[PDB]
């Protein structure tokens, strides 16, 4: 009983990294924005 | 790249002479996209890629008979187990 | 004088066949890579402690090492086990002996019984006074150290004699190397092969890789991070 | 503490046989296995065989099987080895050693084979040659010697056998700036070497020089002047 | 047994790592390492693949895993100018040495100073000749000889040379003998020796 | 003296008189499924003794077990009542419970050309 | 499919079948569809997709030449269909060569099947754990029911058997609860797999990264 | 009482560095960084698409 409780919580804990990884790690390169923000008038500075 | 995860950005790997090393994981190569208000990149060729995806669909249909698991051939146990109901 | 146990001195823990399986027992075993005290027949047979139990081995010519005595003070105040081999024959007694100043086999008895290439191996346990003897014998190439290797010791006898042992001594052919290790209560993971002989073991308290092998019940470990224990 | 004390250096023809020995002290001689080990000039070592000094039980390495023989004695605390039907490649250092200390006396507390101790290394020479004294030629730089050009100047010591040769300068008065090269067996099958002074003829010890060359196996002395 | 490198050096106070390797025909913990200053008998430094012999410095260290076994020498010293050998042993008796690694400390770079001695007349009057070439005060321990008259003579099979011998300058040296008959020496009007080192 | 399984029970034993080695296999057991059209359609039923061999129990062996009181047919209909291992059963033509290898659909060779 | 085989699975389906691997009331029921019936459905989905495009999902399988179906599938990623017809040999070689590298991946790399093998391992671990829990005492004088019934008369035996029933019933409730949570995880994966059959196989998917990385063709 | 909280693998700073990359890819290259390499396009023309 005790070893399969430790196994069940560990499977949850390893999954939380899989859940996080699958959401955010959808990008193969760390893209980054140019020095000049010439986006045709749109202002992403609050979200960049 | 993260080989064995340790946590809080640390990963470990076995590398060169070889030892276990621990390091802050790299997320990917940095890439400043060549943006300007008048530049576009258009692909001049292509590649057809076939990528495999594997999905679980079913699992082994076990059944475990309670009375045979709990008691197995004992009438004494089988009678005590009826007091626990359904 | 000392030498290393290596992985010597594992034994079949119970009277059971198992095969193609890994079984994690906990029992009085010789710890892996521990020291064993090393003595000579000639060119050094003092009384030794017995503690929880003994592994005893000998690399020898042929039948120079011949027996053992076990008790408290070897001086007739209580019963004392004696085990002897003469030619082909095992002989055993437990009488209230007064032993000699230096006991050898010269070239109230509540229990008595009969039945350059040589390594003798033995394990002696005395849990609740039940004197359990395991053994192995094997060919070897050189007679002046323990060989690095593995072979499991099989049961020979269970003497239900009830004696409170604290010390022991060997007996030998006066008109050549022998070794002593002490058991400790340890979890061992035992590899029983297809034929149900133990062919390898992991001492689960030796090092962290051995805890990992025992956490997984597996001798191979794949790459990863394994929560083997909790420290305090 | 422990000592292994070997025989002197030895010399034989191809097809002859040589005997080596090693007297042992500082531990109970019986209790550690005795070993013989070989080493060609400046090369990696190779094992020849072992014997139990308590019992005379001996076993041999494949590369020297039949050619080698080993024995030991407990009254003299001594080991002995033979190498037979020799070749030039048997020109080597040879060592006695031990492996199995029950206490590795002054070397380790808990033991695991390896080697405990070694003898000083017996040298052996095997050659077609026979004992002969050196020929000594005085030598100086460029087309005839010059007083500043002698920043190197020397002798060649040619076709002597066996070793050793030993050299000094100005009857032993000059040691400063002296250099002497390794003894090489030439295509004759005999040894040769060169000795040199690394300072020009600008001093009372160098306006003239002397190679004082000596060969112990024939008691030869040569006092060859150089200019 | 496989052993590498053949020779190794780096600055004092740094590290040198040696490897010893085989098939599992010989056993893992029955592995040991021996130091030899040239001309002395060898000495045990490491045993049990990892323990030190009593009184050997704490900067010498062994380790191994599976098939690969190692000596690391650390805090390098002038004492480390020695050949280091692994050995490995097994239940079937074979006390087996490695190929040996010549260890050194790294030194000031130095091109050879060079001299040539033609025969003295007393040598030529002895029916015989030997032309001597001296290369000295060089590092790395790597300088090489080419006999010339003054075009070419190195192909003469009677040529000989010593190896790169050490000196108190912390630099190396050698000499070559071009030995000839009286007739073979007097066949050419000048003798010369030319040298390769770091080029 | 004894053999052992994962449950700490005897997989085999040594006889105390003849000293030969005996395997222990548990005596045959399984479920007893009843295959039925609804009671509003008929009171007839077939019985499947799950995983047994029919020698241990109009009897037909299938990989699912021994099937009793169902008429085996070489036709192949849509699956009505599922038995397992490709077998289904139905009440069909005088109507009886039949048992058959289920049909996945009508076959179609598509009239492809370049 | 491959008629050279007793079950007519494709070459790639045979790699996928080779790379994936007590009786205390435990039983294993067979699946309704045999693996030969499953392979006959994947045969029909292949043969539909190749001979007729998405049209066998929408109604009857309308035959279409595969290069013209591929030219529709190009027009569905916004690449004008002439780009396929003018590059047909290259696009065909890139497809054939990519199917080659799928075999080399699966033949060399058993850990490609890591999702299916992990499910098989989780089921086997849960059964082995449930079986091994029969060896436990739960506080009875022995964990063997037949010991208690040989040793003890009923008024004292029932006190020991009640402890075994309580532990063995709690180890079944633990097993069945974790099989119910695991079955729901497999059901969510089967609902996803049935959605990818409809949208990626029977259709062409506009949904980004649903049917692999890149613009989906088929 | 034997309770512990293990840290996430990706720190909040690494998560914020992936959202940074998803932003910067999305703004400078549109959908194209999902299908292939990020193809730059002016943001005014990406909105017109
Ligand atoms: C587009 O790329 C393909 C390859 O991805 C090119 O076709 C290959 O070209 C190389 C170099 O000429 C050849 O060695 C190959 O044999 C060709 N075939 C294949 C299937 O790789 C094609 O030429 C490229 N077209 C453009 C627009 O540049
Ligand atoms: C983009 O939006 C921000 C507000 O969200 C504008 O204002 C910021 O930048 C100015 C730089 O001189 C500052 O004066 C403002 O105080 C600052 N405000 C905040 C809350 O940071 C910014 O000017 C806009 N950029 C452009 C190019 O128009
Ligand atoms: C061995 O000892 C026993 C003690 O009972 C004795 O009877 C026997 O004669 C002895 N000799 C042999 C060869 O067994
Ligand atoms: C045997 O036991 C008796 C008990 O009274 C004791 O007197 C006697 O000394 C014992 N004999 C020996 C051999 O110890
Ligand atoms: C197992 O037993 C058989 C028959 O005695 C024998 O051939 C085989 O070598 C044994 N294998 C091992 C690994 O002991
Ligand atoms: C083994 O014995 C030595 C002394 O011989 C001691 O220093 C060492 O700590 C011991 N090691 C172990 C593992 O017991
Ligand atoms: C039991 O009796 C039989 C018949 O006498 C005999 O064959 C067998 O060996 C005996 N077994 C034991 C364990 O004594
Ligand atoms: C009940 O059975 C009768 C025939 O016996 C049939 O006509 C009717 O449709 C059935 N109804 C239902 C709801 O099954
Ligand atoms: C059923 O039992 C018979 C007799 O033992 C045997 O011939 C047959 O092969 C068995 N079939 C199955 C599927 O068990
Ligand atoms: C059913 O098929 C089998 C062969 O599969 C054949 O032996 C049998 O005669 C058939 N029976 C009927 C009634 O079709």
């Amino acid at each position: 009983f005790c070893t399969q409780l430790n196994r069940a919580l560990t499977g949850i804990a390893v999954e939380q990294d899989k859940n996080t990884q699958e959401v955010f790690a959808q990008v193969k390169q760390i893209y980054k924005t140019p020095p000049i923000k010439d986006f045709g008038g749109f202002n992403f500075s609050q979200i960049l | 790249e993260c080989d064995i995860p340790i946590g809080a950005g640390i990963c470990a790997s076995y590398q060169t002479s070889q030892s276990i090393i621990a390091y802050t994981m790299s997320l990917g190569a940095e890439n400043s996209v060549a943006y300007s208000n008048n530049s576009i990149a258009i692909p001049t060729n292509f590649t057809i890629s076939v990528t495999t995806e594997i999905l679980p669909v079913s699992m082994t249909k076990t059944s475990v008979d309670c009375t045979m698991y709990i008691c197995g051939d004992s009438t004494e146990c089988s009678n005590l187990l009826l007091q626990y109901g359904s | 004088a000392y030498t290393n146990s290596f992985t010597r001195g594992v034994y079949y823990p119970d009277k059971v066949f198992r095969s193609s399986v890994l079984h994690s027992t906990q029992d009085l075993f010789l710890p892996f890579f521990s020291n064993v005290t090393w003595f000579h027949a000639i060119h050094d047979n003092p009384v030794l402690p017995f503690n929880d139990g003994v592994y005893f081995a000998s690399t020898e010519k042929s039948n120079i090492i011949r027996g053992w005595i076990f008790g408290t003070t070897l001086d007739s105040k209580t019963q004392s086990l004696l085990i002897v081999n003469n030619a082909t024959n095992v002989v055993i007694k437990v009488c209230e002996f007064q032993f000699c100043n230096d006991p050898f086999l010269g070239v109230n008895c509540t229990f008595e019984y009969v039945s350059f290439k040589n390594l003798r191996e033995f394990v002696f346990k005395n849990i609740d006074g039940y004197f359990k003897i395991y053994s192995k014998h094997t060919p070897i190439n050189l007679v002046r150290d323990l060989p690095q290797g593995f072979s499991a010791l099989e049961p020979l006898v269970d003497l239900p004699i009830g004696i409170n042992i604290t010390r022991f001594q060997t007996l030998l052919a006066l008109h050549a190397a022998y070794y002593v290790g002490y058991l400790q209560p340890r979890t061992f993971l035992l590899k029983y092969n297809e034929n149900g002989t133990i062919t390898d073991a992991v001492d689960c308290a030796l090092d962290p890789l051995s805890e990992t092998k025992c956490t997984l019940k597996s001798f191979t470990v794949e790459k990863g991070i394994y929560q083997t224990s909790n420290f305090r | 503490e422990v000592q292994l004390v070997e025989s002197g250096a030895e010399v034989k023809k191809p097809g002859a046989t040589v005997k080596i020995s090693c007297k042992v002290s500082g531990y109970t001689f019986t209790d550690y296995y005795m070993h013989w080990v070989q080493q060609a000039p400046g090369k990696g070592l190779e094992w020849m065989g072992l014997v139990d000094p308590e019992d005379g039980e001996t076993i041999y390495a494949e590369k020297f099987q039949g050619r080698v023989t080993i024995t030991a004695d407990t009254s003299t605390d001594t080991a002995y080895m033979e190498l037979s039907s020799l070749r030039s490649e048997d020109t080597a250092v040879y060592y006695c050693a031990t492996s199995s200390g029950p206490s590795r006396l002054c070397g380790g507390g808990s033991c695991y084979h390896s080697f405990d101790y070694w003898g000083q290394g017996t040298l052996v020479t095997v050659s077609s040659a026979s004992t002969k004294g050196p020929s000594v030629f005085p030598l100086a730089p460029s087309s005839k010697s010059t007083s500043g050009g002698t920043a190197a100047l020397g002798c060649l010591v040619k076709d002597y056998f066996p070793e050793p040769v030993t050299v000094s300068w100005n009857s032993g008065a000059l040691t400063s700036g002296v250099h002497t090269f390794p003894a090489v067996l030439q295509s004759s099958g005999l040894y040769s070497l060169s000795s040199v002074v690394t300072v020009p003829s600008s001093s009372l010890g160098t306006q003239t020089y002397i190679c004082n060359v000596n060969h112990k196996p024939s008691n030869t002395k040569v006092d060859k002047k150089v200019e | 047994l496989t052993q590498s490198p053949g020779t190794l050096s780096l600055s004092p106070g740094e590290r040198a790592t040696l490897s010893c390797r085989a098939s599992q025909s010989v056993s893992s913990s029955y592995l040991a390492w021996y130091q030899q200053k040239p001309g002395q008998a060898p000495r045990l430094l490491i045993y049990g693949a990892s323990s030190r012999a009593t009184g050997i410095p704490d900067r010498f260290s062994g380790s191994g895993s599976g098939t690969d076994f190692t000596l690391t020498i650390s805090r390098l010293e002038p004492e480390d100018f020695a050949v280091y050998y692994c050995q490995q042993y097994g239940s079937s008796p074979t006390w087996t040495f490695g190929q040996g690694t010549k260890v050194e400390i790294k030194r000031t770079v130095a091109a050879p100073s060079v001299f040539i001695f033609p025969p003295s007349d007393e040598q030529l009057k002895s029916g015989t000749a030997s032309v001597v070439c001296l290369l000295n005060n060089f590092y790395p321990r790597e300088a090489k000889v080419q006999w010339k008259v003054d075009n070419a003579l190195q192909s003469g099979n009677s040529q000989e040379s010593v190896t790169e011998q050490d000196s108190k300058d912390s630099t190396y040296s050698l000499s070559s003998t071009l030995t000839l008959s009286k007739a073979d020496y007097e066949k050419h009007k000048v003798y010369a020796c030319e040298v390769t080192h770091q080029g | 003296q004894f053999g052992r399984d994962i449950a700490d029970t005897t997989d085999a034993v040594r006889d105390p008189q003849t000293l030969e080695i005996l395997d222990i296999t548990p005596c045959s057991f399984g479920g007893v499924s009843v295959i039925t059209p609804g009671t509003n359609t008929s009171n007839q039923v077939a019985v499947l003794y799950q995983d047994v061999n029919c020698t241990e129990v109009n009897v037909f062996q299938t990989r699912a077990g021994c099937l009793i009181g169902a008429e085996h047919v070489n036709n192949s209909y849509e699956c009505d009542i599922p038995i397992g291992a490709g077998i289904c059963a139905s009440y069909q033509t005088s109507q009886s419970i039949i048992a058959y290898t289920m049909s996945l659909g009508a076959e179609n060779s598509v009239a492809y050309s370049n | 499919p491959d008629p050279s085989k007793p079950s007519k699975r494709s070459f790639i389906e045979d790699l996928l079948f080779n790379k994936v691997t007590k009786f205390n009331g435990l039983t294993v029921l067979p699946p309704l569809l045999t693996d030969e019936m499953i392979a006959q459905y994947t045969s029909a989905l292949l043969a539909g997709t190749i001979t007729s495009g998405w049209t066998f999902g929408a109604g009857a399988a309308l035959q279409i030449p595969f290069a013209m179906q591929m030219a529709y599938r190009f027009n569905g990623i916004g690449v004008t269909q002439n780009v396929l017809y003018e590059n047909q040999k290259l696009i065909a070689n890139q497809f054939n060569s990519a199917i080659g590298k799928i075999q080399d991946s699966l033949s060399s790399t058993a850990s490609a099947l890591g999702k299916l093998q992990d499910v098989v391992n989780q089921n086997a671990q849960a059964l082995n754990t449930l079986v091994k829990q029969l060896s436990s005492n739960f506080g009875a004088i022995s964990s063997v029911l037949n010991d208690i019934l040989s040793r003890l008369d009923p008024p004292e035996a029932e006190v020991q058997i009640d402890r075994l029933i309580t532990g063995r019933l709690q180890s079944l409730q633990t097993y069945v609860t974790q099989q119910l949570i695991r079955a729901a995880e497999i059901r969510a994966s089967a609902n996803l797999a049935a959605t990818k059959m409809s949208e990626c196989v029977l259709g062409q998917s506009k949904r980004v990264d649903f049917c692999g990385k890149g613009y989906h063709l088929m």
